[PDB]
């Protein structure tokens, strides 16, 4: 999901 | 704990993170206040289809949320929390931060907001079919504009909107509590230093921001029920992740 990728 | 030197360092760290992640500079928004949509341009927006206007606003909201995400990642202590609590805090707080940041793009003199290159009143969004929500958001920006926020004050206030130890679903609640307390000290120290503590009693109540976000999700589900394929095919993925539980 998007939020996980933005936080990495 | 925190000494006076550490509190003031936190103040400057928060203000810098906010400056680095503000979508547009305040001076850019101010120098455009004379650039207002004409009556014909307003009519053009009102005649666009409901679903096209919804996806345009979803796109602009999504771009704004992405800057809030970067603000959180630069916030001292946020990346130290577990990723479960990072996501909980952003899911419930990102939209709330955007609603506060919106007052920078709001001109209280004529009740217009900077939207797609020009300033327009709330009648610009009539095609959305959620005039009560739009009116509530414009009223919220109007109440914030009466406080005459400085950029530093918005920085510290939006950090506290984000770092909320009361959000349901937090796994390390005490860890967020200590970060929120340090930010509260920084906020109130800066207001004391700048003789601005009178604004504390005039800040919006707690449930006000959560009420606006609930209205937003409520209106979205009404539109999604009318145009489910439009949402699936044309709405930004981050938007649906935050607001339509996907
Ligand atoms: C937060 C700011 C940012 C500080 C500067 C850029 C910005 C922009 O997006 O260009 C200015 C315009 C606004 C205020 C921003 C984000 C989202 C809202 C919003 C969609 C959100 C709520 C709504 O439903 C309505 C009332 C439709 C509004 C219309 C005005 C914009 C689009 C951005």
């Amino acid at each position: 999901k998007i939020l996980h990728r933005l936080l990495q | 704990p925190a000494s006076l030197t550490e509190i003031e360092h936190l103040v400057q760290s928060v203000c810098k993170s906010y400056r680095e992640t503000c979508q547009l500079r305040l001076e850019d928004l101010l120098r455009q206040r004379s650039n207002i949509f004409s009556r014909e341009e307003v009519t053009g927006y009102q005649r666009k289809s409901m679903w096209e206007m919804w996806e345009r606003c979803a796109h602009h909201l999504t771009e704004a949320i992405q800057y809030v995400v970067e603000f959180a990642k630069r916030l001292s202590g946020f990346m130290e929390l577990c990723q479960n609590d990072q996501i909980v805090l952003l899911k419930a707080g990102a939209m709330e931060v955007v609603l506060v940041r919106m007052c920078r793009a709001y001109n209280a003199d004529n009740r217009t907001v900077f939207f797609e290159g020009k300033y327009g009143g709330m009648e610009l969004f009539r095609a959305l079919g959620c005039s009560e929500l739009i009116s509530s958001i414009f009223d919220f920006s109007h109440s914030l504009s009466a406080l005459h926020f400085s950029e530093d004050e918005i920085a510290l206030y939006t950090a506290l909107v984000l770092i909320n130890a009361h959000r349901p679903g937090l796994q390390e609640k005490r860890k967020v509590e200590q970060l929120q307390y340090n930010l509260e000290l920084a906020f109130h120290h800066h207001l004391c230093k700048t003789h601005r503590q009178s604004i504390l009693a005039k800040l919006p109540p707690k449930g006000k921001l959560r009420s606006l976000c609930s209205q937003h999700v409520e209106r979205l589900q009404i539109f999604q029920h009318l145009h489910p394929i439009v949402v699936q095919a044309a709405f930004p993925p981050l938007y649906k992740e935050l607001f339509s539980t996907e």
